[PDB]
């Protein structure tokens, strides 16, 4: 029974067989946000969407950042790319965002109705014959079907392992983005530039000496 | 009161009556610069009444020596 | 500017107010020595006075004809012109703390109702339980909403005593 | 505007619609006052002052008695003078 | 049932299945009372029929080059004379109100006494499209769907003009000129923070 | 079964053997439900037939020297007169849209009410090639394979034009001239680096 803190008392609601079926369950819930079984089902979906969104976004800040330093690309800092892109753009940011909310809202709305009634989007005739493939799988938050082109979710032996990798990289990615935001205000430089500075002189270039994080010292 | 006693009148909490000052703008009081309804010379409300009673009403409301919609503050 | 106000940094009366307060402090200073205890205290006050007037001007507040800062309460006007820190942001700052205190107290009150003698758990506080509930209250807005949707936040009308009518 | 045409014209329209359009509807709503009942049941002078002592019978086929003529004629006169008064405000100097 | 407004949802019980144009859309449960639903059923058809005439009329005026729907009554203000298809009309505003009030009172009063009739037929269906009374289901569905579409369109006419000030045809031409730079997200009115 | 898209793999159960063009290719199981498969079977043939006409028209225009498929409709936006085989056509953009919309709506409307007929025959088969049942089986396979090839080919025209900004026949000649110098890798867009 792996736990975030050995010797601590795991919350009872996280030890139930339903709770232990969740990937990445290390008994971490000190504030008791998941005590209600109905709430935990909703928060699990929130983590998956935050996990997957964070991984896509971090990959879009980090991989372009390294290649930019390597000289294979020329991409501005993630906190400047918004301004640079909108200049040589076919639309203003107001129009671009409004479309984004229609498309994301429509797609998100279908996902929302599946949380309320799992498998309800396979209603015959609701879509133009495509509703059959929108039923999802038996596990909420793992749609599969058209979202799994290579069919990696059809191997029962590897299923639990895959879900653990996703949540682990997802949680790490979520913290990475929080680090990008905190390191922009703290240091006023890019993520890869901050890493370069730390590696040069680790013992003098860190948050303990940035003059922000520890105001008392 | 404590701020005044300690000699720091700039530390007190003075909240501008924006909601009431916004009503006075709708009636034609141009002091607050909202340029709203009767305070704006391009609104339909300003134009339609401009031949019946607004010239007299606007003249009185913007006279600060009478009690017609006194200026208000914190 | 807004409602006829002007930025304090550009206000003539605001600048004159700072001189009056510093002049009052300086007048008392010249009756002491250079580095005596009273003189050091007065100099410290003058430094805080100068800092205070710089901070309010730097914050971009609005001053009236009185030359004193005025606050903007309408959310639309605050977010429109960057006055969110006067009333709007502190509004949600207070509610989080106020809900924190109220939610923690309600959790403790429910906890002891199950005990044999609830009354003795109110005059004599169960400190180990109170500290446990004190930390878990940081997530009260999430817990509070979930209770509302599950229908366990409110008592039933039939379980509440009322007077004859 | 010619007052004779406007006032007479409006009155004719309001009498025409009242007699031919809303007479049926008006009578049905008048019976909704019958469901509640009579105001008083007494035999004193002050109780008699609350009863339909005089019933205004009419020879008109539809029952368009004088009280109805006064009601619909008044609306026509009221509308007629509103039209005339508003139209008078055109071409008014210093008014 | 003509469909499902929210796929995967459950249709409200109080909405009868055979009601034309029933997609199960009633988030606020306004039709829960049977008596209220009966009135609402008639009002939707009447609102839609007027909207269909209004949208057809509003587009027709500007397509033929006679102005937009908003400018049409300005002659009665400035002092000009009415025109229809370019043919001068001999009436003035005060006269027009007389014919309309009397004419509409007669028609609407006659309809009102019918006690909720919404598909009269007879003299109102001279060609006998709905004389069958069995195949009318599709025609009733087609009428309501075009009626709902017209009601949404007319709200677009009013909302769009209040924001940009141009006629519906002029607005369409401006969208096609620069679809990404000319839309509701570019008014400066619809979305204050854009 | 026509064949196998991935040798050494199993055929999906839901795909009938006698369905023309059946290679057992349904990785996403989009046709698992019989209702969905029926609609998609018709749509593939309809897409194929349109693509085959589209590809032929795109190649014919450039082979005969009248331009490329991309810049044919530029005269409308630029301002000019339509042409067909070099002979002027009097219609303008507004006239073309109205007639196309009416004609296509009438023709497509008739097909819509059929219920999903993919191989009508009769009036559409004047020469009666597919009258015989045995012969029709192989002709249907030939139609879909050429149709599938045309669908891919048209996707090639659009994708190649975006990368190179040239017509299909122009690109083919360019590739032949310098096969190792002109290709998708060398256009500077298909491969991110280099
Ligand atoms: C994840 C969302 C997101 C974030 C974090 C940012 C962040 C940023 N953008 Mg970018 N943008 C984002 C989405 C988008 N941007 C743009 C378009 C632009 C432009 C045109 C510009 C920026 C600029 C900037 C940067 C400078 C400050 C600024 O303009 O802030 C304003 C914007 C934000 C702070 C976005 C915050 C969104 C947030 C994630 C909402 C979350 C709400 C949820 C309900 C969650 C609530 C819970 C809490 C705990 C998070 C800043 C780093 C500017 C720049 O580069 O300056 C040099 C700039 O000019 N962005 C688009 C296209 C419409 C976006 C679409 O999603
Ligand atoms: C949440 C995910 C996310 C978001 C919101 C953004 C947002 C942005 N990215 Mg980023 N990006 C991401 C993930 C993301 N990216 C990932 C995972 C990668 C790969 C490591 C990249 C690699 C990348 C590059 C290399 C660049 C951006 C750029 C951009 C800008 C938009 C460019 C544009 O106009 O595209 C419009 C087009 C589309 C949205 C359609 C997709 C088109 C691509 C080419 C399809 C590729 C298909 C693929 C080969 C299979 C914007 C700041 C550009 C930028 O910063 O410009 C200043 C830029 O140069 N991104
Ligand atoms: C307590 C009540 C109250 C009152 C009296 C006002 C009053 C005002 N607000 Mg505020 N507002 C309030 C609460 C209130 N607000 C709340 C609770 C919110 C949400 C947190 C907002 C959000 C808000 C925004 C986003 C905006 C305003 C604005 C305004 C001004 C004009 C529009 C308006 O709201 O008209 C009277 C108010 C009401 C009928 C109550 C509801 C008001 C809604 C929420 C906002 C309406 C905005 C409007 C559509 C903007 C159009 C453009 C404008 C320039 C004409 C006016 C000074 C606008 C402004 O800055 O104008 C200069 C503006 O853009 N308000
Ligand atoms: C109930 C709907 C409705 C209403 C209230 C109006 C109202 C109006 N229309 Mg419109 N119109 C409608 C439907 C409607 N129209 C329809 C369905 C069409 C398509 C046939 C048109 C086509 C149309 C044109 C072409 C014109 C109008 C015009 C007018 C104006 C003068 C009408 C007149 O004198 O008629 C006289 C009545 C009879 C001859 C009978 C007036 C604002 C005129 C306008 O706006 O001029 C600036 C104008 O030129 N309408
Ligand atoms: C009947 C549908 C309809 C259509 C086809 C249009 C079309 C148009 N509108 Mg209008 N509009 C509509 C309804 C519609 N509008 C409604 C109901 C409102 C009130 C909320 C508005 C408010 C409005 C404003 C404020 C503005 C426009 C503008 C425009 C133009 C640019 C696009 C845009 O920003 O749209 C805005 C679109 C919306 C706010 C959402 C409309 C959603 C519709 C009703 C969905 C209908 C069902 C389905 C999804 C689509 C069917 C399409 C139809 C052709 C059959 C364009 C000509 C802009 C313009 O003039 O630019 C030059 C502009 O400034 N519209
Ligand atoms: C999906 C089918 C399709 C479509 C939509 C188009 C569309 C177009 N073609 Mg293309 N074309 C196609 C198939 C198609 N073509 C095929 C299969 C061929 C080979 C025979 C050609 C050969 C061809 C040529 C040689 C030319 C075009 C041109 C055109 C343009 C003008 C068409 C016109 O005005 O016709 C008007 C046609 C008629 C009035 C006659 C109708 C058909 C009769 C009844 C057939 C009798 C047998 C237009 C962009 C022209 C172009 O590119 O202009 C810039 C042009 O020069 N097409
Ligand atoms: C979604 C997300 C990030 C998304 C980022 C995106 C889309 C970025 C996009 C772009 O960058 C690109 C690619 C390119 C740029 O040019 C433009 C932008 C647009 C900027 C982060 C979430 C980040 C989410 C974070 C950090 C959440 C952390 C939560 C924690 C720690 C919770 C802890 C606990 O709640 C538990 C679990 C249990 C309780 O009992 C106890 C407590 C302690 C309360
Ligand atoms: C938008 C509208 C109604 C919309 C209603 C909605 C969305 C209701 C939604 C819901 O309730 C449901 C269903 C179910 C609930 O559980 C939830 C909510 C959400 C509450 C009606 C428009 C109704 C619109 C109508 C009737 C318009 C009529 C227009 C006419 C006659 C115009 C005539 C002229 O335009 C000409 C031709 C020429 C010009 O020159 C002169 C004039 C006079 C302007
Ligand atoms: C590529 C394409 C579709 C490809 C679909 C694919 C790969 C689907 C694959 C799969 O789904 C399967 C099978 C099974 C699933 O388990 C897996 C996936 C992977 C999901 C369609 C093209 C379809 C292409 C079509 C219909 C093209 C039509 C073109 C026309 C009419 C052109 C006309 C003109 O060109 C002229 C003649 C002259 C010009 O001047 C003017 C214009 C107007 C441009
Ligand atoms: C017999 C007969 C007939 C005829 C009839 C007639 C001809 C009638 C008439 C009637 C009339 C002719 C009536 C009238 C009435 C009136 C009235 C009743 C009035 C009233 C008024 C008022 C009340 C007013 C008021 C006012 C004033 C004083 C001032 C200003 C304001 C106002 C306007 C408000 C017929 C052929 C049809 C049929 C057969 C039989
Ligand atoms: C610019 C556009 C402006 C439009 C303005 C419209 C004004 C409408 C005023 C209506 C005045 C009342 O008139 C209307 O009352 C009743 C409907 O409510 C109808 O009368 C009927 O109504 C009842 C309720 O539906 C029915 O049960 C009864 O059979 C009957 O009493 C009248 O026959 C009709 O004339
Ligand atoms: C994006 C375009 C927006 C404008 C509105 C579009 C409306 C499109 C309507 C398409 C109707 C197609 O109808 C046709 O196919 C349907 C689906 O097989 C059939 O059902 C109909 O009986 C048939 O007539």
């Amino acid at each position: 029974r792996q736990s975030w803190l050995p010797g601590s008392q795991i919350p009872a609601h996280l030890d139930t067989p339903a709770a232990q079926a969740l990937a990445g369950n290390f008994g971490f819930d000190p504030l008791g946000l998941g005590k209600d079984p109905v709430a935990l089902r909703w928060y699990q979906q929130a983590e998956l969407i935050h996990c997957r969104t964070a991984m896509a976004g971090v990959a879009g800040i980090l991989i372009p950042g390294l290649l930019t330093k390597a000289g294979a690309l020329n991409v501005p800092e993630w906190y400047d790319a918004g301004k640079v892109a909108i200049e040589n753009s076919f639309a203003p940011w107001g129009s671009l965002l409004a479309v984004q909310l229609f498309l994301c809202g429509f797609v998100e709305a279908k996902r929302w109705q599946d949380i309320r009634k799992p498998g309800s989007q396979g209603e015959p005739g609701s879509f133009l014959g495509f509703e059959a493939s929108l039923k999802g799988t038996s596990e909420l938050g793992y749609p599969g079907g058209p979202f799994d082109p290579l069919g990696l979710s059809k191997e029962a032996d590897k299923w639990a392992d895959w879900k653990l990798k996703e949540v682990k990289n997802g949680r790490l990615a979520m913290l990475a983005f929080l680090g990008f935001v905190a390191q922009k205000y703290a240091t006023g430089a890019g993520p890869v530039d901050n890493l370069a500075a730390h590696l040069k002189d680790p013992w003098h270039v860190n948050y303990a000496t940035n003059g922000v994080s520890l105001p008392f010292l | 009161d404590v701020m005044q006693a300690f000699g720091t009148p700039e530390k007190q909490i003075l909240i501008e009556p924006v909601f009431a000052q916004w009503i006075q703008a709708a009636h034609g009081k141009a002091l607050y610069g909202f340029d709203f309804l009767l305070s704006s010379k391009t609104s339909a409300a300003f134009a339609n009444g401009q031949s019946l009673w607004l010239p007299g009403w606007l003249d009185a409301i913007n006279n600060n020596q009478n009690s017609l919609f006194l200026t208000i503050g914190p | 500017d807004i409602a006829g106000l002007t930025p304090c940094s550009e206000s003539k009366a605001y600048a004159k107010l700072e001189k009056k307060e510093l002049k009052t402090l300086e007048k008392r200073l010249k009756q002491y020595e250079a580095d005596s205890a009273p003189a050091v205290a007065l100099k410290a006050t003058m430094e805080r006075t100068k800092a205070r007037f710089a901070n309010y001007a730097k914050a971009g507040l609005l001053c009236g004809n009185d030359g004193l800062p005025h606050l903007i309460a309408d959310p639309g006007l605050a977010l429109k012109y960057g006055h969110a820190g006067e009333v709007f942001i502190p509004t949600f700052g207070f509610l989080y703390v106020a809900g924190y205190i109220g939610y923690v107290g309600r959790q403790y009150l429910i906890a002891v109702k199950g005990e044999a003698k609830p009354t003795d758990k109110e005059i004599i506080i169960d400190v180990p339980l109170a500290t446990k509930l004190a930390w878990q209250g940081a997530g009260w807005p999430l817990a509070a909403v979930q209770e509302l949707q599950r229908g366990t936040l409110l008592e039933k009308e039939e379980n509440i005593t009322v007077s004859p009518r | 505007l010619d007052p004779q045409i406007v006032i007479s014209g409006s009155t004719a329209a309001f009498l025409a619609i009242g007699r031919f359009v809303f007479l049926g509807y008006q009578r049905r709503e008048a019976n909704f006052d019958s469901t509640v009942g009579p105001k008083t049941t007494g035999a004193t002078y002050f109780d008699d002052l609350q009863k339909n002592s005089t019933i205004f019978a009419t020879n008109d086929p539809a029952g368009f008695n004088i009280i109805d003529v006064a009601g619909w004629g008044a609306l026509g006169h009221a509308v007629g003078f509103a039209v005339l008064a508003i139209n008078s405000l055109q071409g008014a100097n210093l008014s | 049932k003509a469909g499902n407004w929210l796929p995967g949802s459950d249709a409200p019980a109080w909405l009868p299945d055979d009601l034309p144009g029933n997609y199960g859309f009633d988030p606020l449960s306004l039709g829960k009372e049977p008596a209220s639903l009966k009135r609402f059923t008639e009002s939707e058809v009447i609102h839609g029929r007027w909207a269909m005439l209004g949208v057809a009329g509003s587009l027709a005026v500007e397509l033929l080059g006679y102005g937009n729907w908003y400018d049409a009554p300005l002659w009665a203000v400035n002092g000009g004379k009415a025109t229809w298809f370019g043919i001068e009309v001999p009436f003035d505003l005060n006269a027009l109100l007389a014919f309309e009030f009397v004419a509409m009172a007669a028609a609407e009063g006659q309809r009102g006494d019918a006690g909720g009739v919404v598909y009269p037929g007879g003299a109102f269906d001279p060609l006998g499209f709905a004389k069958d009374s069995s195949k009318s289901g599709e025609l009733k569905l087609k009428e309501i769907k075009n009626g709902r579409l017209a009601m949404v369109a007319f709200l677009g006419f009013v909302a769009q003009h209040a924001a940009t000030g141009k006629g519906p045809i002029a607005a369409l031409g401006e969208h096609l000129a620069n679809p990404w730079g000319a839309n509701f997200a570019t008014n400066g009115i619809s979305v204050p923070f854009f």
